[PDB]
Formats: structure tokens, C-alpha cells, sequence
């Protein structure tokens, strides 16, 4: 029933500005103080901003004081973050959260979140990746089973999905995490790990498919020739 | 603002006791919550006063506040119960968020790494740029060190290693990436990737292939 | 009897009585007669202090209380204790100049060391002679 819907994240350049949403619904939205707490990726929680019921008490993070601004529409049922002049280090997903009273107080609890909503933050622009054959190894294994794949690099921003053979195949494919590199660039590969003596006759194509850019991109790997 | 100091990790076998900690300055003047977040999802109020369990929370959750210390107490671990948890207190008007435990259960046996290494490839030589791929499968618990090696010899600049994520097999998996210029590539004999697990290290190697 | 207010902080406030007046109806304080207001509250952290904070505004234009004592430690047990319950009794003398009206919004804060104790909303309150 209690439900809150985050919205207004997106890519932005060091200087630029966002206006994040949250409905609201299942509750007295003005009976209760709303609060967005972010989480950089792969880290733990920080607290950014709350505000009370009547929209009296705002309160922020030192990290964030100045450049947020918090508020609320009750008739909309709606809070929202306006954020400029944004950093880098803000790059995170941005949760807002519901509290058990119309006041932070020391007993005060977040007892509903939204789903989230990412914020990126970046002097990288985007750009769709290189896809570079993984030939397989000439030596193959010593099982009968071979490992070629694609090496997707220089990325931004996220998400990329590799497909291999159009989605046909499926058994030994891995593709695996991506790497944030100093360029702030991205990086992934996927694997295949296919029978040797299939090499020959059936063909594997990689489907790399980069949705910001707009591009996808269907590299054949073949054995490598001398 | 003050700061809540968690362990950064806690094992813990099936059925064994979980105890993570939350310690600040002077926390048994104010009240302690915990929070559970798995990966992929949002947090979750596990335990909401020092002592206070959410109707819905298993029985198992328990909590306390005592000597400036908050103690978060899973009893009978389940593998459901594998996720980071973050305490948290008001400095007056500010949320204090802790560093973060990640609570893991050992459900599955030791389990060593299978290494992959792609050598650099013509199409990116030919491009004026030369990258190594070393990715890692299979391995349990989800820790791995490691290290490149260029003729027999460490090697330091260019390794971008990722961070063990876990498979659907709740096996672990893991890259690293060691950039070179074409050059430098061909000036040695052999580039090795060094993976170590468990106190056993799996080694692949490959060389520069006219 | 007892009297409805509506909470501003999170609910650490459980009864409110004020003597002869009920509920949500209109509740009458005389000028020049001391005001008397009782409230049962938890207790939310150890404070040694207690601060009271009042605004108040009559026919929606804010005004200013006077003669009202910010030490709650004047009228509960000092120090508090996280998690006990207390029972406060307020006294306030309402001036003889107080200016009457029957539109009345009151809310009071308590601060204690480590953050808000208690907030409270009164819109009920009517001043008469």
C-alpha cells in the first residue's frame, strides 16, 4: 500500500543540475517527514537530506549543504531534490524514505524506500564501446571444451548487454562485471566456453549492444591465423 | 557529526550466531536502528529501537545498546540472511549512517578459481593499444588477490582488477585487465596472470605470437 | 479531560489533559486565570535538559508568548532517562492583557542534548475573558 517512486536521475557533466522526484502514496504524505539518503556505487549509506511534514524543518548533509535544496508539494503528494552546481563524488542512487513521525527525532526510523534512482556525475561523455575478438586458444584445454569471447572496451555510461548468436546460445556464456578504469571509462568481457570440435563448422558471433549510444555492435570470432 | 564504526565483514557458518557491532561515542544516550540491503535492493528496517523488532522481522533478529555499543543479533544465520546491514543513529537532526557489514554464510564448500587469460588481440594491436584480459569463475568464498607478472617480474601500472560479484551458482566470479602499449607487449617473452585463493595460487600465461 | 493535539516530532507525546476541556472541542483559557496543561511523554534519549519553545498565532498573524518558563526541568524529574515515561505539569498565567480571539494555533518544541524530546499543534485553544 505505503509506495514511493523515485524519479529524475540521469548522466550530467561536473556543473550540471537535476530535480529528483518521489511520489508518494498509501499514506497521509503530510503526516510524515520524507528523506533521501544516497549510496555511491559499491558503498555503504549516506544521509543527504530530510524535511518535516509541514515542509518547516529542512536539514542537510555538510557534503551537500548549498548545492540541494529540498521540498515538498503535499497536494501532490510529492518530495523533491533539486540538485546543481553537482560533483562528481555525488555520483550515487538516490533513496528517498519515509520516517515513522512528522519529525526527526533521536527514536525516528526510515520504515518504507523507494526502488532508487541513479545520478551519475561525469566529465566522460557518452561513447558507444570497441569490441575486440577473444580468439580461442590455439592449445584449447585439456578437456575438449575451448574459451573464446568478445573484449568490450572504453564504454560510458552503463548499461551494456552481450548477446551471443542472437540470444541462440546460452550454455557457456559469462559475461562478467565491468571495470571502471582511471579513463572513467568502461570495460567488459563476455566468455563462452564451447566443445573445440565445434570450432571449425559453427560460428559465433557476439552481440554487444550499448543502448545510451544508440549503437550495437555484432563481432564474429574466429580461430586466430598466422 | 559523529561516526558509527561497523566491522567490515562478518562469516559466519549456517546455524552459527551472527554478532555485528555498531560503536559510537555516546550511543547509549540515543537510540540504535538496523537496516538490511541485498544486492539489487533497497533497504530494509530490520531492528528499529535498540531492542526493537518490526512485526514481519523473523524472530531471530535481535538488538541492544549498551556500553556505547550497538549489537545486531542474527541467531540461527540462514542463507537469507546474507546481505550488508547498516546501523544508524540521529546526531540530533542528522542521520549517521554506519560503514557497513556484509554478513556471508558459508553454505557452499571451498571452492578454487577457474583463470582465463585472453592475450591481446590484432584488431586492438593494430589500433595502437594492447589490453590483457584475466577472468576468474567459480571460486568460493568470494576473495581473490591478484597479481600480473611480465617475464617472471611483478608487474604494477595498467592492472584494473574488478570486485568479486556473485554468480547464480552463489559461486563468485572476478576480471582484472593490464593495459600495454603493442610495444611493450612484444618486447617481452611472457605475460602471466597470478590468481590466489584459499592459500592456493592458479597461474596462466601467454606470450607474444608474431 | 483529555485533549487532542496533533504531533509534529514522533509521537513521544501520549496524553495531553487539560483540566475541564475535551477532546477536539473548543477549549476556553481565560485571561488573568493561570492555565494549567498536563502531558504524559517517553522519553526518546538520556537528557539532563529540557527546552521549551513556543510559537503561537492568533487570526493567523504569529505572536509572542511572554512569561513562560523554558526549563521543563522546572516541572518533570531532571535528568531523563531514554525509554522511561514522565509526567509534565505546566503552569502558565495568562496576562490580563492577552488579546482574546477564536482562532488559535499553538505549537510547542522540546529540545533535549541529543535532539528534539516532544513537538505538539494546538488548534482548539480559544481566548476569552
Amino acid at each position: 500500500e505505503v509506495q514511493l517512486v523515485e524519479s529524475g536521475g540521469g548522466l550530467v557533466q561536473p556543473g550540471g543540475s537535476l530535480r529528483l522526484s518521489c511520489a508518494a502514496s498509501g499514506f497521509t504524505f503530510s503526516s510524515y517527514a520524507i528523506h533521501w539518503v544516497r549510496q555511491a556505487p559499491g558503498k555503504g549509506l549516506e544521509w543527504v537530506s530530510g524535511l518535516s511534514g509541514g515542509g518547516g524543518d529542512t536539514d542537510y548533509a555538510d557534503s551537500v549543504k548549498g548545492r540541494l535544496t529540498i521540498s515538498r508539494d503535499n497536494s501532490k503528494k510529492t518530495l523533491f531534490l533539486e540538485m546543481n552546481n553537482l560533483r562528481p563524488e555525488d555520483t550515487a542512487i538516490y533513496y528517498c524514505a519515509k520516517l515513522t513521525g512528522y519529525g526527526s527525532t533521536p527514536g525516528s526510523y526510515m520504515d518504507v524506500w523507494g526502488k532508487g534512482t541513479t545520478v551519475s556525475v561525469s566529465s566522460a561523455s557518452t561513447k558507444g564501446p570497441s569490441v575486440f575478438p577473444l580468439a580461442p586458444s590455439s592449445k584449447s584445454t585439456s578437456g575438449g571444451t575451448a574459451a573464446l569471447g568478445c573484449l568490450v572496451k572504453d564504454y560510458f555510461p552503463e548499461p551494456v548487454t552481450v548477446s551471443w548468436n542472437s540470444g541462440a546460445l546460452t550454455s557457456g556464456v559469462h559475461t562478467f562485471p565491468a571495470v571502471l578504469q582511471s579513463s572513467g571509462l568502461y570495460s567488459l568481457s563476455s566468455v563462452v566456453t564451447v566443445p573445440s570440435s565445434s570450432l571449425g563448422t559453427q560460428t559465433y558471433i557476439c552481440n554487444v549492444n550499448h543502448k545510451p549510444s544508440n549503437t550495437k555492435v555484432d563481432k564474429k570470432v574466429e580461430p586466430k591465423s598466422c | 557529526s559523529f561516526e558509527l564504526t561497523q566491522p567490515p565483514s562478518v562469516s559466519v557458518s549456517p546455524g552459527q550466531t551472527a554478532s555485528i557491532t555498531c560503536s559510537g561515542d555516546k550511543l547509549g544516550d540515543i537510540y540504535a536502528s538496523w537496516y538490511q540491503q541485498k544486492p539489487g535492493q533497497s533497504p530494509v528496517v530490520v531492528i528499529f529501537q535498540d531492542n526493537k523488532r518490526p512485526s514481519g522481522v523473523p524472530e531471530r533478529f535481535s538488538g541492544s545498546n549498551s556500553g556505547n555499543t550497538a549489537t545486531l543479533t542474527i541467531s540461527g544465520t540462514q542463507a537469507l540472511d546474507e546481505a550488508d546491514y547498516y546501523c544508524q543513529a540521529w546526531d540530533t537532526s542528522t542521520s549517521v549512517f554506519g560503514t557497513g557489514t556484509k554478513v556471508t554464510v558459508l553454505g557452499q564448500p571451498k571452492a578454487n578459481p577457474t583463470v582465463t587469460l585472453f592475450p591481446p588481440s590484432s584488431e586492438e594491436l593494430q589500433a595502437n593499444k594492447a589490453t590483457l584480459v584475466c577472468l576468474i569463475s567459480d571460486f568460493y568464498p568470494g576473495a581473490v588477490t591478484v597479481a600480473w607478472k611480465a617475464d617472471g617480474s611483478p608487474v604494477k601500472a595498467g592492472v584494473e582488477t574488478t570486485k568479486p560479484s556473485k554468480q547464480s551458482n552463489n559461486k563468485y566470479a572476478a576480471s582484472s585487465y593490464l593495459s600495454l602499449t603493442p610495444e611493450q607487449w612484444k618486447s617481452h617473452r611472457s605475460y602471466s596472470c597470478q590468481v590466489t585463493h584459499e592459500g592456493s595460487t592458479v597461474e596462466k600465461t601467454v606470450a607474444p605470437t608474431e | 479531560d483529555q485533549v487532542d493535539v496533533k504531533d509534529c516530532a514522533n509521537h513521544e507525546i501520549k496524553k495531553v489533559l487539560v483540566p475541564g476541556c475535551h477532546g477536539s472541542e473548543p477549549c476556553i483559557i481565560h485571561r488573568g486565570k493561570p492555565f494549567q496543561l498536563e502531558a504524559l511523554f517517553e522519553a526518546n534519549q538520556n537528557s539532563k535538559t529540557a527546552k521549551i519553545e513556543i510559537k503561537a498565532s492568533i487570526d493567523g498573524l504569529e505572536v509572542d508568548v511572554p512569561g513562560i518558563d523554558p526549563n521543563a526541568c522546572h516541572y518533570m524529574k531532571c535528568p531523563l532517562v531514554k525509554g522511561q515515561q514522565y509526567d509534565i505539569k505546566y503552569t502558565w498565567n495568562v496576562p490580563k492583557i492577552a488579546p482574546k480571539s477564536e482562532n488559535v494555533v499553538v505549537t510547542v518544541k522540546v529540545m533535549g542534548d541529543n535532539g528534539v524530546l516532544a513537538c505538539a499543534i494546538a488548534t482548539h485553544a480559544k481566548i476569552r475573558d
